[PDB]
């Protein structure tokens, strides 16, 4: 799943 | 008339082979068999000597073990100092090919040659600080193969044309002419004494020939192709071949006999130079397969390899005091092994 | 299921290019092959470009593996300053091996007071030197933070300019070289086709030229193609998004892990100069 | 270390550096080794683009140096296998000594220090050849009996204007140099069989295009293509 | 060979002189240069040294700052600049060529000298200033302030003999070789910091000033100089 | 160059020979006697080895 961690990588700031 | 001479001759080939039945008691191999082995030695390479931006043909030792002159198709002469790998000089030469180089024992000239037929004779320990040509001896009809110093003025040259032969530097023209060779002569070493010299030709036989006398005193033949160097017993009653039959041989002077066969099963490839130790224990010899051997003159067996070139090796070398092998290939580099 | 199997992919493309970069190493440094253009400029991909980047892979793969960054600061820039350094690295140097190789095969003789191993040294110095200018501001592009519990290595740039920042990456690092690479080796082997060894070498080396650049440009489509789509297009969370991520991510990585094999482990020459090695 | 040994260490850079300088410019030169027997037109050739003889020549703007050497030539072939080319010229015209013209190419082709060193073979004296052929004194069966049922292959096109026995007998020859040199050539090193004559001019053109060729092949083989 | 140089006479102090010493006979490029200062009622003090191809240049602490050398390879000529000189610069100005590799004998060869008139380190030192002696063996001592043995086994002194009134010419270069030309009457013998030089059966023309030189470590510098007298 | 061949053999017919036992005792004594005179057959210490 979209770990928080890869989230914020992919998106940034948001 | 001829059949006549024909008889003698075969009468006279088939007595020299009764003596040398006769004389061969007991194989050196069973003689020193309660021997102990060298064992294995490993030698690495202590430096790499570049700056050759060509193939090599020759290399020789100085008297006191630290110069060593190169000759190489880059059209060179560089004389490099052993200890700090350092060029001591640069000669460029008129003819870029080469085949056989000269260090003298009081280190004042040296001497090159190649296909050019012609042996240059360089001064080194001279004034204007500058290497130039001394002598241009000429006279040889076939290539120069293997020249090597007697004294400051006197040479001997081995050439293409199946001859020998002792020139002096002061005249300029021979001083002996050494002639009974059928095959190409390939190598040429000296002794000790400086009073007889081995020769081996393409004719699959050594020869030994008197400096002072002039003519030849022993043949050996047990070869079966050409012989591509020779180098001479220290002790002064023996000496070693090496020939493309993947097969090196240690003859000896006082028996008049063959005494050992160096080869091995795996090995195919011949035999380009070969040395002996300061001792003699330990003979050396360079072959084809892009690396060199350390043998036992008493055992025959597979002391060590040095694979450290990249192309099959030319001319190898043995100080005077022995301390050191240069091994110089036509990988452009010349390797120091101790 | 998905945590067991992406570290151990990423472990093992670590280790095979490392591996074959080794090799490479090994064979074009204490392999006996004295200095050339061809041999400066695969050196210096291989080696420079391939180890920096895949020694660089772990860093990354932390962000997705260990659920957390324990890297510092200085870490948090200068990993991915020295990632996209390689990035472009590869790229530029990649243009300059299939402009070597045109320069050699259409010009084989003229060419050889061209290719001066002193003119190759200026050119990869040239290279690595628009290397780092295109990769400068990625020391400040990404920025360590503190997102409530959990601290993040993550872009700290405004959107509008971290949009254009991203185009002129892919505009400078994919499509140029892409574009130059194309160009080239469709001459060289335009030129190349106008006994049965001859007709061997000619398809091996279609053939060859074909895969690097099928290679080169199917290898570093998808990480681009994800970065365009984000920024042009509704890009969805899903555990399909996550799995296309790590693919495009491993492709990537796969890239730099088969460049030295595909350039240099595939000919009997390389070989024989690996056998003094050993 | 002291003040000798690094003054000592200076000369050796300086002499290193003009060593490097002089190998570079060396290098820019394309070296070939030209071979032949008695009655093979190796003058006559080298004359046109005009112990060891050596000659230079130049064509577009490269420059070639050849060396011929005036039997057992086991020995000194050893000191040219880092040519980029032998050439060897054969007199076709001759049929007594067409055969061991071909053992000599065997031989040479074969040996184990030009395993890498590409040969241009030249026909020489082409015009002597079909005013043998057209004379009919002497023929090629007798000495050669597979040349009766030889024939001339399909998509040759040589020339306009020559008749086809001379055709046949020329492509005979080049067929058997051509299966000598193929008959262990592994494709290292290759053979570039050419018609000359004693009178053509264009001889240069076609060992610039040859040489051209071999370098293209080793640059291919340095890149890791092959 | 030949080695001349010109140049020198009464200038001021402050001044800016040129020196040009040419040669002939000898590859100048391979040779290194030095320039080298004497007194007039003093002995010989270095002053100046230029490698080949002008790779490194090495001045003396006096001479810092405001002595400048150059060499002209293809004219085979050598300059010396100087600016802002003092009074006691003026002096006779030898140059020398030096060889350096192994077995090589630096200082073989001593230039004539000019004259120029003007309007840490090594100590050497000599015991004896003046030795009354033909035909009877003299034994010279030199002392150094720390050992000239370095690690690769080269002692590093050299022994100049003085004729009156033109160039000096080297004797002994290791304290064991003789240079070429030198008789063979001459020798020479040392242990750390304390060498001996050998004259046996003394003849004419060997009426002169020794000095030993130190070339360890630059700078160089010479002996206090010995005299001999019938 | 029959009779060239014919004096050489003859000339080479008379010299004296030695055992082929007493020659490798000798080359074995020659062997053993400057054995310890051989840097490279007797490995040498670093400090005392010159290279």
């Amino acid at each position: 799943n979209w770990t928080p961690q890869a989230m914020l990588y992919l998106k940034g700031a948001q | 008339e001829l059949d006549q001479l024909r008889q003698e001759a075969e009468q006279l080939k088939n007595q020299i082979r009764d003596a040398r039945k006769a004389c061969a008691d007991a194989t050196l191999s069973q003689i020193t068999n309660n021997i102990d082995p060298v064992g294995r030695i490993q030698m690495r390479t202590r430096r790499t000597l570049r700056g050759h931006l060509a193939k090599i043909y020759a290399m020789h030792w100085g008297t006191d073990s630290r110069l060593l002159v190169s000759a190489s198709q880059d059209g060179k002469l560089i004389i490099w100092d052993s200890y700090t790998t350092n060029k001591v000089h640069a000669i460029p030469l008129r003819s870029s090919w080469v085949m056989t180089c000269a260090y003298a024992p009081s280190g004042n000239y040296v001497a090159c040659g190649g296909l050019d037929n012609i042996c240059s004779i360089y001064n080194l320990k001279t004034r204007e600080g500058n290497v130039r040509v001394s002598r241009e001896l000429a006279g040889h009809t076939g290539y120069l193969s293997c020249c090597r110093f007697l004294d400051d003025n006197q040479i001997v040259t081995s050439s293409g044309d199946t001859t020998c032969a002792l020139w002096d530097i002061e005249t300029g023209q021979q001083t002996t002419t050494f002639t009974g060779h059928t095959g190409d002569v390939m190598s040429l070493s000296l002794a000790p004494d400086t009073r007889l010299f081995v020769s081996g030709a393409c004719d699959a036989s050594a020869k030994l020939w008197d400096v002072r006398e002039g003519m030849c005193r022993q043949t050996f033949t047990g070869h079966e192709s050409d012989i591509n160097a020779i180098c001479f017993f220290p002790n002064g009653n023996a000496f070693a071949t090496g020939s493309d039959d993947a097969t090196c041989r240690l003859f000896d002077l006082r028996a008049d006999q063959e005494l050992m066969t160096y080869s091995h099963d795996n090995i195919i490839c011949g035999i380009t130079s070969v040395s002996f130790s300061k001792s003699g224990r330990l003979l050396l010899a360079g072959y084809d397969d892009f690396n060199c051997n350390v043998w036992d003159a008493l055992k025959a067996d597979r002391a060590g390899v040095l694979a450290g070139h990249d192309n099959r090796v030319s001319c190898l070398g043995v100080t005077d005091d022995g301390m050191a092998v240069a091994t110089g290939s036509w990988d452009s580099f010349l390797k120091i092994w101790n | 299921p998905e945590a067991v199997i992406v570290p151990l992919l990423f472990a093992l493309i670590f280790l095979v290019g490392t591996v074959g970069n080794t090799l490479v190493l090994a064979v074009l440094l204490r392999g006996g092959q004295a200095v050339s253009t061809t041999n400066l400029f695969i050196l210096n991909l291989g080696v420079a470009d391939l180890c920096f980047i895949l020694c660089c892979v772990p860093f990354q793969a932390t962000i997705y593996t260990l659920d957390g960054w324990v890297f510092g600061s200085l870490l948090c820039k200068a990993v991915h300053f020295l990632i996209f350094l390689t990035m472009h690295a590869s790229s530029f140097t990649l243009a300059a091996v299939s402009l070597d190789r045109y320069l050699a095969i259409r010009y084989p003789l003229h060419s050889r007071e061209l290719r001066t191993p002193r003119n190759a040294l200026a050119a990869i110095g040239l290279i690595w030197g628009l290397s780092l200018l295109f990769s400068g501001p990625y020391l400040s592009y990404y920025q360590q933070s503190q997102l409530a519990n959990l601290t993040v290595c993550h872009p700290a740039w405004s959107a509008p300019r971290r949009r254009a920042m991203d185009i002129c990456t892919f505009v400078f690092s994919y499509l140029l070289p892409v574009l130059v690479l194309g160009l080239t080796y469709a001459r060289t082997l335009r030129y190349l086709w106008r006994g049965s060894g001859a007709r061997r070498a000619k398809r091996k080396v279609t053939r060859m030229i074909l895969i690097v650049a099928a290679l080169f440009c199917l290898c570093w489509m998808p990480h681009h193609a994800l970065i365009l789509c984000v920024w042009f297009g509704q890009f969805p969370l899903t555990r399909a998004t996550y799995a296309l991520r790590i693919l495009s991510h491993l492709v990537s990585y796969a890239n730099s892990c088969v460049n030295p094999i595909v350039y240099a482990l595939v000919s009997k020459h390389f070989r024989k100069g690996f056998r003094t090695i050993c | 270390v002291s003040a000798e040994d690094k003054a000592a260490a200076e000369r050796s850079k300086m002499i290193d550096k003009n060593l490097r300088e002089d190998g570079e410019k060396a290098r820019r030169t394309l070296r070939l080794l030209l071979l032949g027997a008695d009655n093979s037109g190796k003058s006559t050739i080298v004359k046109q683009m005009r112990g060891i003889f050596e000659t230079k020549f130049q064509v577009d703007k490269v420059n070639f140096h050849m060396f011929d050497v005036g039997d057992e030539r086991r020995k000194w072939i050893q000191c040219f296998n880092d040519v980029t080319a032998i050439i060897f010229v054969v007199d076709s015209s001759d049929y007594n000594r067409l055969q061991e013209a071909l053992n000599d190419f065997k031989s040479i082709w074969n040996n184990r220090w030009l395993r890498t060193i590409s040969v241009i073979l030249f026909l020489n004296k082409q015009d002597l050849l079909a005013e043998k052929v057209l004379a009919g004194k002497s023929k090629i069966e007798d000495y050669f009996p597979e040349f009766a049922r030889y024939t001339t292959p399909e998509a040759a096109t040589p020339e306009p204007g020559d008749d086809p026995r001379v055709t046949r007998a020329k492509y005979f020859i080049r067929k058997e140099f051509v299966d000598i040199s193929t008959a262990s050539g592994d494709g290292r090193h290759i053979c570039y069989p050419h018609f000359t004559c004693a009178v053509d001019t264009e001889n240069a053109r076609r060992i610039f295009n040859d040489c051209k060729d071999i370098i293209l092949q080793m640059n291919l083989r340095e890149y890791n293509l092959v | 060979v030949q080695l001349v140089e010109s140049g020198g006479g009464l200038v001021q102090p402050g001044g800016s002189r040129k020196l040009s010493c040419s040669a002939s006979g000898f590859a100048f490029s391979s040779f290194g240069m030095h320039w080298v200062r004497q007194a007039p009622e003093k002995g010989l003090e270095w002053v100046a040294y230029i490698s080949s191809g002008s790779g490194t240049i090495y001045y003396a602490d006096t001479v810092k700052g405001r002595f400048t050398i150059s060499r002209d390879d293809p004219k085979n000529t050598l300059f010396l600049q100087m600016t802002s000189l003092r009074s006691e610069d003026t002096a006779m100005y030898y140059c020398v060529r030096s060889i350096y590799y192994y077995g090589s004998s630096p200082f073989d060869f001593w230039g004539q000298g000019t004259t120029l008139t003007v309007s840490s380190d090594i100590v050497m030192t000599q015991a004896t200033s003046s030795v009354p002696v033909p035909g009877e063996s003299v034994s010279i001592s030199c002392r150094s302030s720390k050992s000239l043995l370095h690690s690769n086994g080269n002692t590093y002194l050299y022994w100049f003999l003085q004729r009156p009134g033109q160039s000096p010419q080297l004797l002994i270069y290791r304290m064991s070789n003789l240079a070429s030309g030198v008789p063979d009457r001459f020798s020479g013998s040392g242990s750390g910091t304390a060498f001996t030089l050998t004259i046996s059966r003394l003849e004419a023309e060997d009426v002169g000033v020794y000095y030993c030189m130190q070339h360890l470590e630059y700078p160089l510098t010479f002996g206090a100089g010995t005299k001999l007298e019938l | 160059q029959a009779r060239k061949l014919v004096e050489q053999l003859k000339m080479e017919a008379n010299i004296d020979r030695i055992k082929v036992s007493k020659a490798a005792a000798d080359l074995m004594a020659y062997c053993e006697a400057h054995a310890k005179e051989d840097p490279l057959l007797t490995p040498v210490p670093a400090s005392e080895n010159p290279f």
